[PDB]
């Protein structure tokens, strides 16, 4: 029934799978995976980002005890000093003579840079996951489908149902707790909200990149005005997304498990290149090719036409196919060792078709998985290589 | 009051629209009734017709009664109407589409007056109950028992509290508005309105199409008479359907509401709640079903439910940290225990 | 001195726990765990309400290429039906005899009662924990201080420094998906808000009580207006509303473990009789009374001259105490298990004085930790029926 | 009918 995929998660290469279905055609595949997304049920607990110490304005008392009157900005270091005799233009602005006092407050407010350019904190559990694989048949057509945990939302993205597992993305890379900086995305703990200090990335906790409120302490401390006479002493230290990008977590879109890379997101995890998708998918006959091209394809033979030692696709090979009924076939090596460019390949009885691949040496050795009927397509060629070349179209890979 | 909002009252214009069962061999009457709401539980009715009385379209009285005979109006008594639903209804006051009246609960509602060449009633189901909202459910308007927390409705026809789709209205047959083109039937206006079209007979029908008309047809009783009222957004009825090529904006509230307050209410006939020995015996003697359930309190747990509609000694075994009784939606009551039976010695005789 | 005192979570009584010590004098507390609290952090995921069919009119096209379109409030069931040539007051506006169709479309909508004394779903988040929990002294007279049981103050409000919980209703006796309507709570699961259950709970699914977005299906099916005239059918299944009141499930104000009854919550059960809060307490020693200053009890006798009990607040029994010193004396039988009416009472060396007591027997024969020292307080008295009302004030039960 | 409940696409009897 099911589309068979047993060939790994790449991104870049067009990498291919090849679906076993006897009651009907085998279909082809292509899995172009480059988009991937978690995004469970999840809530924001904080946005973080390092301070601004925006010294805010504090409602001095003056002298005879000061009292710290709540701003809109929860949690404040506020603190009451004496021993000044105020000077902004003229004298004292405090009802001392010169016993005046003045209360410096300092609160952490959120950085213009908080709203460009910031760091996410999340809790990232799990309620709505998603494993995305696109796979453009090439044979069929195009799905690119998703899982749902929530059952009043559709699983039924692509063509039907598609069951990935390994999962390409239905997992987080990043733990619970996450903390980001731009492109490096730190697995990395936080302090749960509305109580965080410095000593940890999410030490500022602002509900929104640009706020009203926020829990405000980054080590910020005030200390005793200079000279005897007013101001405010802000004495501001390293917190959360300043630290902690050479104090660095694991920077997971260069790390990330499951092959994947990962940015400022809802959570996911773009990119992946994750072990293998073994996809499989509850579709109706739609997705396959009918059996009336070929019940089964009985008797091949297949043969270079002169070969890549590369998997870049250049590779041919004819192959002296016959079948139950002529039509056509989809093809792709059964392991995605050989890569095949072909959707569909031509199948008559005891005919010869060429078909394109992409194989990675000389000999190439690869079963082509002729719509119920493999084959080596063996021969000796001429060997170009290349092989810097992006994530294996040859997928599976641990060889020449 | 008169006026309360002009939202409604300005901005709605009544219309005529088939009545569901009415028995005349199904008579379109303007009492068309769609949205019965027994959904305040305390004697009160909010129903529906799909004509707009209270002010005629106007600033003055609820005290007429518009609705359509033609695409014109018929601005006459409010009294004139006779909502009812078991026995007679008490009018409270009507605007926009909406009548609040004092009517005992019915599984349906039953409007009439005469007006056409028939007697043109009308008659709609929907269930009611005046039900405290809790562990109990009663009939009939309040008239004894206690009062206990339920729906209500408002007297205020203002309420903003909720509204009822009016946006971009269409249709309902007047085909008085459908004159004839010298050959051809043609669609007009009731007093404005943007007003779509089609005949049997091919005309374009998507898009604003009270610039086209058909011309290929000449019987008027196979065309489109619409009202897409577009200033004057009536009530969005089933008997009144919609356009497909138009778009107004014009969502309109609902004048009455049924809030939660202390509803006047009932409390089925009173229970006889006494502790003796770790045990509440319980006389009962209800009229409307009472859900009578308990909470056995402290580390406890023990339930109970029965449905008491039946005068019944129970009992429930309170524990020595409680257990609460729970009779209907009257709020929840408790008893401790250690007895109650009266006299356990655990002292020093010498008295 | 650090007086422990775990009681059940009970609302209505005064369990009036003793400090037992010796360095200073034992003093009364009330470790009263007045009201369930329990509030998590929640979601609202849906309203949920008895419907009100308020057609948004039907979209009408009478022949040839059917629409019912789309306009603000998307989610319109939609049926055509024939055998009508309809009637409104003029004649048919539906007609043709390649079709001959009136397409009927009705969809449910929220009701007036949606924005007022309504069903009301939760995912409810672990989130929070709450309790709440009187401590009165036999010094200090009461004070009932809700008290937060997460990483946000377990710490002193009120008299003495107090670490609270955690409750044994830290969650709701309900599932962690909760609906509430009213008083009555109905406990209830779906994973998430999306397109619901028809004819079941979360069939109306507004996401609040004016909506554009909803589940519009309570079961709602349009049938067929016979006689060849128009109107709209609407056969509905009762909602998540009209069951929980008198098609109810299971009413958690009533069957909701411990002793619980609710009102409009997003996850709490309110009024528990257990859902005991593990009090502890840091009391200062200044706080106390001093033994000294107290007598330290001895000779220890009780007795009557003439006695009335009473087992919610008023039970006495005479002491005839000839203690080594005197002073005042706060009292109670050890921990909670006793209701005392006083706080302290003064008690000498020599003669007989009564105080005052409740507790869970008809006859005083109740320890009582006199400030040191322990003794059932025996005399006749006369019995009690104080019983048929409501929680204790007869502690949490040990004696007759 | 002899089979209905969303059929089953032969490959092998009721695949």
């Amino acid at each position: 029934y099911e589309h068979t995929a047993v060939m790994p998660n790449k991104v870049g290469i067009p990498y291919k799978a090849l679906v076993e279905r006897p009651g009907y055609a085998p279909v082809h595949l292509q899995i172009q995976l480059v988009n991937t997304r978690i995004i469970p049920s999840t809530n924001l607990e904080y946005i973080t980002c390092k301070y601004k110490t925006k010294v805010p304005s504090p409602v001095v008392k003056c002298c005879g005890a000061t009292q710290c009157t709540s701003k809109p900005h929860p949690d404040y270091q506020c603190q009451v000093f004496t021993g000044v005799y105020p000077f902004m233009w003229g004298g004292a602005y405090c009802f001392c003579d010169t016993e005046n006092t003045q209360m410096s407050e300092a609160y952490v407010e959120r950085s213009e840079e908080c709203s460009i350019d910031h760091a996410k904190a999340y809790k990232v559990h799990t309620g709505t996951v998603q494993a995305m694989v696109n796979i453009t048949y090439g044979s069929v057509s195009w799905r690119s489908a998703d899982v749902y945990v929530n059952g009043e939302t559709p699983a039924k993205i692509g063509d039907a149902k598609l069951i990935i597992g390994p999962l390409s993305s239905a997992w987080s890379p990043f733990d619970n707790k996450v903390v980001v900086y731009g492109h490096e995305v730190y697995n990395y703990d936080f302090p749960e909200y509305g109580t965080g200090k410095a000593g940890s990335f999410g030490d500022l906790q602002s509900r929104t990149s640009t706020s009203n409120d926020l829990y405000a302490n980054t080590n910020l401390k005030l200390q005793r005005p200079q000279a005897g006479i007013v101001h405010t002493p802000f004495t501001q230290a390293p917190s959360g997304f300043e630290r902690w990008k050479r104090d660095k977590g694991a920077p997971l879109n260069d790390v990330a498990p499951f092959g994947c890379s990962i940015a400022l997101e809802p959570l996911r995890a773009e990119n992946c290149a994750v072990g293998s998708i073994p996809i499989s998918i509850d579709i109706p006959d739609a997705a396959f090719t009918r059996i009336s091209e070929t019940p089964t394809v009985s008797d091949l033979e297949c043969k270079i036409t002169e070969c890549t030692y590369a998997s870049d696709f250049g590779g041919i090979a004819t192959v002296a196919y016959k079948s139950s009924k002529a039509g056509n076939c989809p093809i792709h090596s059964p392991s995605g060792v050989a890569v095949i460019k072909e959707n569909d390949v031509t199948l008559a009885e005891s005919g010869s078709f060429t078909f394109h691949f992409s194989t990675a040496n000389i000999h190439p050795a690869f079963k082509l998985q002729v719509c119920t009927s493999a084959v080596t397509c063996k021969g000796d060629c001429k060997p170009p290589k290349d092989h810097i070349v992006d994530y294996p179209a040859q997928h599976t890979e641990s060889f020449t | 009051d008169l006026d309360t909002h002009f939202t409604q009252y300005k901005l709605a214009r009544p219309y005529i629209a088939d009545c569901p069962n009415c028995g005349h061999s199904r008579c379109d009457s303007p009492i068309a009734i769609e949205e019965v709401r027994g959904d305040a539980h305390a004697g009160v009715i909010r129903i529906q017709t799909s004509a707009m009385f209270g002010l005629k379209t106007d600033g003055v009285d609820l005290a007429y009664m518009s609705f359509m005979n033609g695409k014109t109006q018929k601005s006459i008594k409010i009294d004139n109407l006779h909502v009812r639903t078991s026995a007679p209804c008490s009018l409270v006051s009507h605007h926009g589409y909406y009548i609040l009246a004092q009517c005992p609960p019915g599984d349906t509602v039953t409007v009439g007056f005469h007006d056409g060449p028939n007697r043109h009633t009308c008659t709609v189901a929907h269930k009611v109950e005046f039900r405290p909202v809790g562990r109990e459910k009663y009939r009939h308007p309040p008239e004894h028992g206690v009062e206990l927390p339920c729906n209500r409705y408002t007297h205020k026809r203002a309420d903003q509290g909720h509204y009822v789709e009016m946006h971009q209205p269409g249709l309902v047959a007047d085909h008085s508005l459908l004159s004839i083109h010298s050959a051809k039937v043609k669609i007009t206006v009731p007093s404005g309105a943007q007003v779509k079209y089609y005949c049997k007979c091919p005309d374009v029908r998507e898009g604003i199409t009270s610039s086209d008309h058909t011309t290929t047809c000449t019987d008027v009783k196979q065309c489109r008479a619409y009202l897409i009222d577009n200033k004057k957004w009536v009530y969005n009825s089933g008997r009144l359907p919609r356009g497909e090529g138009d778009t107004f904006k014009g969502k309109l509230h609902v004048p009455f509401v049924p809030v939660k307050a202390k509803c006047i209410a009932t409390l089925a006939p009173e229970p006889l709640v006494e502790h003796k020995h770790r045990t509440l015996i319980l006389h009962l003697h209800p009229d409307h079903p009472t859900l009578l359930t308990t909470r056995s309190l402290g580390s406890d747990a023990n339930p109970t439910r029965q449905w008491i509609e039946r005068p019944t000694t129970v009992n429930f075994t309170v524990t020595g940290e409680g257990l609460e009784y729970t009779w209907g939606n009257h709020p929840p009551k408790r008893v401790w225990a250690q007895e109650s039976g009266e006299g356990n010695p655990h002292g020093w005789p010498h008295e």
